[PDB]
Parts: C-alpha cells; sequence; structure tokens
C-alpha cells in the first residue's frame, strides 16, 4: 500500500501513499532508526523531517525501512524499499 | 384496507427473521467452548431479551390486524411486560459493554481483577434486577380500555401522569447512557490513536482493535433506530398540537422502526467477526 523511494554523501528515503501514521523509521545494510519521537538509536547521523515523512542519513547495499497504519482500527504493518549502491 | 394488511405482514416478516437470528446467536454461545468470552455473557443476555420481544410480538400483530384484542387481560399484563424489558434491558446492556471495552483498553493494569468470569455474571443479575425495579409501574398500571373494542393499554390513575411518564422515560431512557457512552468512546479514541501497540503482541492489539470497532458500530446503530421515536414524543409533549390524519403514519412507522433493531443486531456480528460466521457457517453447512 505505501511506496518508498530512496535518493543517492546523503542518504534520503521518502514515503508515498495512502498513510494514516508513521511510526519509527529505520535504515538497515540494522545500521540506523528513529523513533516517531527523535529518539535515535545508532547500532554517521540520522535526522527526519515528519512534516513531508522522509529520513535523512549522512561499499554495500543499503535499504529503507518504515512501519505505518492504514487506520485507526487496523493492524501495525511494515513496508520494505528497494536497494542502493554506495 | 392497505395499510394494516402491510404493518401486519412487516410485522409477521420481522418477528421470524428475529426469532431464526436469536436462537442462531443463543444455541451458538451455548454450545462451544472457543466462544465463551467475557463479551459474549453480555451478548448472550441481550439475546435472550431480545427473543422475548420476539416471543411477544405476534399478538400485536394480530391486534393491529383485527382492531379488537380478543386475548384478555392477562396476557395484556405479560406483553407490556416485555415491550418494557425490550425497552430498558437493551440500553442498559450496551451501557455495561461499553463500560467493559474502557476497562479493558484504557485500564489493563489495575482492572486484571474486575474482569472475571464470576464477577460478570453478578453484573448482569443486577442488570435484570434494576430493570424489573424499572418496569414495576407499568406492570402494575397494565390493563383493557374499551373504546365495540378492547385495547391492551396503560390506564393511568388521572393529564399529568402521561406527562410525567414521557419525561421518566426520556431521562432513564436516552440521556443518561448515553452520557456515560459518549465520555467512554470519547476517552478511547484519544488513547488509540495516541498508542502504536496496545497489549504488547501484535495479535492482542489486532483482537482489542477488531471488537472496539463492532461494539462502536451497534452502538451508533442503536442511536439511529431510537432517535425519531425519542424526537417525536417530546416534540408532541412540549408544544400543543391537535392530532391529524398525518399524525397517525408517522407514529406507526417510527414505532416500526424502533422494532426492526432486534433484529438488525444478529446480522452485525456475522460481517463485522470471524469467529461468529465460522461458526455459524459450520453450524447451518
Amino acid at each position: 500500500q505505501v511506496q518508498l523511494q530512496e535518493s543517492g554523501l546523503r542518504l534520503s528515503c521518502a514515503a508515498s501513499g495512502t498513510i494514516f501514521r508513521l511510526y519509527d523509521m529505520g535504515w538497515y545494510r540494522l545500521v540506523a532508526s528513529i523513533t516517531s519521537g527523535g529518539s535515535t538509536k545508532y547500532g554517521f547521523t540520522i535526522s527526519r523531517d515528519n512534516a513531508k515523512n522522509t529520513v535523512y542519513l549522512q561499499t554495500a547495499v543499503y535499504y529503507c525501512n518504515a512501519e505505518y497504519r492504514t487506520g485507526i482500527w487496523e493492524e501495525l504493518l511494515d513496508g520494505w524499499g528497494q536497494g542502493t549502491q554506495v | 384496507l392497505t395499510s394494516n394488511a402491510v404493518l401486519t405482514f412487516i410485522y409477521f416478516v420481522v418477528c421470524i427473521i428475529g426469532l431464526c437470528g436469536n436462537t442462531l446467536v443463543i444455541y451458538v454461545i451455548l454450545r462451544y467452548a472457543k466462544m465463551k468470552t467475557i463479551t459474549n455473557i453480555y451478548i448472550l443476555n441481550l439475546a435472550i431479551a431480545d427473543e422475548l420481544f420476539m416471543l411477544g410480538l405476534p399478538f400485536l400483530a394480530m391486534q393491529v390486524a383485527l382492531v379488537h384484542w380478543p386475548f384478555g387481560k392477562a396476557i395484556c399484563r405479560v406483553v407490556m411486560t416485555v415491550d418494557g424489558i425490550n425497552q430498558f434491558t437493551s440500553i442498559f446492556c450496551l451501557t455495561v459493554m461499553s463500560i467493559d471495552r474502557y476497562l479493558a483498553v484504557v485500564h489493563p493494569i489495575k482492572s486484571a481483577k474486575w474482569r472475571r468470569p464470576r464477577t460478570a455474571k453478578m453484573i448482569t443479575m443486577a442488570v435484570w434486577g434494576v430493570s424489573l425495579l424499572v418496569i414495576l409501574p407499568i406492570m402494575i398500571y397494565a390493563g383493557l380500555r374499551s373504546n365495540g373494542r378492547s385495547s391492551c393499554t396503560i390506564n393511568w390513575p388521572g393529564g399529568a401522569w402521561y406527562t410525567g411518564f414521557i419525561i421518566y422515560t426520556f431521562i432513564l431512557g436516552f440521556l443518561v447512557p448515553l452520557t456515560i457512552i459518549c465520555l467512554c468512546y470519547l476517552f478511547i479514541i484519544i488513547k488509540v490513536k495516541s498508542v502504536r501497540l496496545l497489549s504488547g503482541s501484535r495479535e492482542k492489539d489486532r483482537n482489542l482493535r477488531r471488537v472496539t470497532r463492532m461494539v462502536s458500530i451497534v452502538v451508533a446503530v442503536f442511536i439511529f433506530c431510537w432517535l425519531p421515536f425519542y424526537i417525536f414524543n417530546v416534540s408532541s409533549v412540549s408544544m400543543a398540537i391537535s392530532p391529524t390524519p398525518a399524525l397517525k403514519g408517522m407514529f406507526d412507522f417510527v414505532v416500526v422502526l424502533t422494532y426492526a433493531n432486534s433484529c438488525a443486531n444478529p446480522i452485525l456480528y456475522a460481517f463485522l467477526s470471524d469467529n461468529f460466521k465460522k461458526s455459524f457457517q459450520n453450524v447451518l453447512c
């Protein structure tokens, strides 16, 4: 249901579709993760802009991962993304 | 005459549908062991009330078919008692279900003691006892009024008693339960909207989110079916309205609208649930 697009050092992941809310997001090789309330946890620097649902991070493949609900009475789901080359 | 014939056909259709649905629900809850939970007790008691009303309705269908009431006074007493049970116990059961959902969703840690199969039966008995205490007056004053015709009605010792009865029912039947229900759900919504996981696992979260939505939809259907009746009663009491031929069709319409609700509830449990649908299929097929 959700769609995740990655760009490109500077890495950026953006989400679009039919979504209700967005919970913690992350970058996997777990390399980065940011809870919906800024509570980052590494193991670079990671930032998140919740106005546009975007996550930035500043060799191998790197994937993006998000968690979401499509409604208020629905189940928690998580969406993966494509790959990128460093 | 056409009006009497169509209102009799509608009464009999409603009676058959409701009897089948509620008998199936009661049987399924009592027979199987997977279907014994805390909410199904309240669902069972609601079904029992609707079954009693469905056993009573054919006499009212008869009375509206032929304008006479030929069955006596001992039957009149029982049909008035059942109509009161239908008006009051159903809302009391919905109120207890809503309070239970509030306790289950918002306070899972502290309220673990008040949710045990031994404590629900006491609350159901208290519901029935309070409902009977509220019904007592119409049980006392029910009787037969002679128009050649006779009718099953309530002969108030008077008028002022009618205007008192309208307010007594509007206050104990619509306002006080709806305020409590509205507060429970206003608090439930904020909690769901803010939390990420309700109970620590995705399965428990998913089940909670299904049951709460089912209960909310049942309550909304009840409100939808019972609002015009009270609007009409309070409007007729407040302002002086001289009876016209148009004042009978509206009353008959709103009354049969109220009666339809009992039939509606056993249909929702099939779409909005999965255990009930599985059990209905396993039994019928």
